[PDB]
């Protein structure tokens, strides 16, 4: 097993099921290639990664790829609006000009509209499952899956998250609550409805689900530790290595949720959660 | 009818009490759905072909959300830019956010009610979902707000309502459709009703115009034929309603007429 090889090879899958969701033929065109520069803008694919994962670990990988590409078109709404001048600007980022600098804001607007939509409608679409799916049971999890991925997107997710922040020093209690709901939600989103589709039990679903909540929060208190190297933040509250202590805290934490699993398969999940900590971004 | 006043109300008691006030942008989701045609359209084609109907209260619903969560995009000041504003109420911040998570508000309030179980088997479920997101997604409204962004005046380029104002009723038919188990047949039967009596109540009132929100009609061409066009989406809406047989589709053609007028 070598973990970096599967990202790359499933990054590219993921890309490439976007890339398939999305015809740059039909008629509203500058609407879907702008869905396109948004979507098909490079990234690691990582919450497209844990969904599927979670789907192997629980039932194969292909089951739950349209998932894998809403909840990349969910995230990827959450970035073409984070953009726009109205929230927070920076309009660029990576390499890339921001969504709003090339089409303006009101296709931003769309763009980030008419995802949300076909993450939802790719979701749905039955066209876009595989065949060698237990069709039985497999339609009532879709509907469990997108109740999932619609209970963490709204008033109970991120939106809750995106908000707080825009509310503007700062308490702990409501510093993880925001990143908990920011970015540890679509996290949450992404490794259950990978789990349901995979068809796993409410066991496995839930152990995945606070395994997600603690690496969602993993992941931003590394993102407010990596920006010393080279806005209230977690080592500002605590200390520097307060932050470090805590960081190694909740990696610990979501590795003991993969206790009911077997290593073999959740090999995945684990040297994800590694990447998440000691990435040098 | 006024049959149509008493889905309102009711819809609008579901409402409130699916959005409650508890915490957090939830007082500003409030004040998007609460501050004709397509929610009701739906119900009563649901009757149609006789299904309960709690069963279709739900679709309703979650379309007037679905409404307003693209409606508070669409008077955005990045928009039309001319005159209270669901946006200029909260910010354009938490005016962005609000609609953001109305979307998946509907989705979630469907997944609820529209009991899956019993009538309404899941596979009809993830059909009727595909049909929300569909309505509002690149291909229909999404793809209606952004062709009308300001040019205008086309014979045929001129029909954006199709996709603005067409394809928001168009669902809410496909919808009510398959509830109650309607087939391929009524399939496109019903929802070319919807497309084309989405057109009619808008582009009738666009005489005079609280709504939601460019390239009218009239100031696009000749009245004579607008009010031509008028007569062509009543007499196709008409026949695709006639199809139907074995009444009571009294109720599915009043629907025609009460758009001349309210």
């Amino acid at each position: 097993f070598d973990f970096n090889a599967y990202m790359g090879e499933k990054a590219a899958a993921v890309n490439r099921a976007l890339d398939a969701s999305i015809p740059a033929d039909e008629p509203p065109a500058a609407l879907h290639e702008a869905m396109r520069y948004a979507l098909l803008a490079g990234g690691k694919r990582v919450r497209p990664a844990l969904c599927l994962a979670a789907c192997a670990v629980v039932g194969r990988e292909a089951w739950a790829m349209p998932a894998a590409a809403a909840v990349e078109m969910v995230h990827t709404m959450s970035l073409v609006h984070d953009d726009l001048p109205c929230m927070d600007d920076d309009d660029l980022r990576r390499g890339k000009p921001t969504c709003h600098v090339v089409y303006g804001e009101p296709i931003a607007v769309l763009t980030g509209d008419a995802l949300l939509s076909l993450s939802f409608h790719h979701m749905a679409r039955f066209d876009s499952y595989p065949p060698d799916i237990d069709a039985d049971k497999h339609p009532a999890r879709v509907v469990r899956a997108i109740g999932e991925l619609a209970r963490c997107i709204g008033s109970e997710g991120l939106v809750a998250g995106q908000v707080v922040d825009l509310e503007m020093t700062v308490p702990l209690e409501r510093l993880e609550y925001i990143h908990l709901h920011k970015t540890a939600a679509l996290l949450e989103a992404s490794v259950v409805i990978g789990a349901i589709l995979g068809g796993g039990s409410d066991e496995q679903i839930e152990s995945l689900r606070m395994y997600a909540r603690s690496i969602g929060l993993l992941f931003q208190v590394v993102d407010d530790i990596l920006d010393v190297t080279k806005k209230t933040t977690y080592p500002k509250l605590l200390g520097l290595e307060k932050s470090r202590e805590f960081a190694e805290k909740l990696l610990s934490d979501a590795r003991e949720q993969l206790s009911g699993f077997d290593q073999e398969t959740a090999a995945p999940l684990l040297h994800l959660a590694n990447y998440i900590a000691y990435r040098q971004n | 009818r006024l049959y149509w006043t008493s889905l309102i109300a009711d819809v609008e008691a579901e409402l409130d009490a699916a959005m409650p006030i508890r915490t957090p942008i939830h007082s500003a989701m409030r004040y998007a759905v609460l501050p004709r045609a397509p929610p009701v359209l739906c119900v009563a084609a649901c009757e149609l072909l006789g299904a309960p109907r709690e069963a279709a209260l739900p679709a309703a619903v979650a379309l007037e959300m679905l409404h307003a969560a693209s409606l508070v995009h669409d008077d955005l000041p990045c928009f039309d830019a001319a005159p209270p504003s669901t946006h200029a109420a909260y910010g354009t911040d938490m005016a962005v956010l609000a609609g953001d998570a109305l979307f998946p508000l509907a989705y979630t309030h469907v997944i609820a009610h529209t009991p899956s179980p019993d009538p309404v088997p899941h596979a009809v479920l993830l059909r009727v979902l595909g049909e929300l997101a569909r309505a509002v997604g690149s291909t229909g409204m999404a793809a209606g707000q952004f062709l009308d962004l300001a040019a205008l005046g086309e014979a045929e380029v001129m029909k954006v309502l199709t996709k603005k104002f067409g394809e928001m009723a168009e669902c809410s038919a496909a919808c009510g459709a398959m509830l109650g188990g309607a087939g391929p047949d009524e399939e496109a039967a019903l929802r070319r009703y919807g497309r084309t009596i989405g057109v009619l109540y808008q582009l009738v009132d666009d005489i005079r115009s609280n709504g939601k929100m460019n390239a009218s009609v009239l100031r696009a061409l000749g009245m004579d034929r607008a009010l031509g066009i008028v007569e062509e989406l009543k007499a196709q809406a008409k026949m695709e309603a006639d199809r139907f047989g074995d009444k009571y589709g009294e109720r599915v053609l009043p629907l025609y007429s009460f758009v001349d007028y309210a």
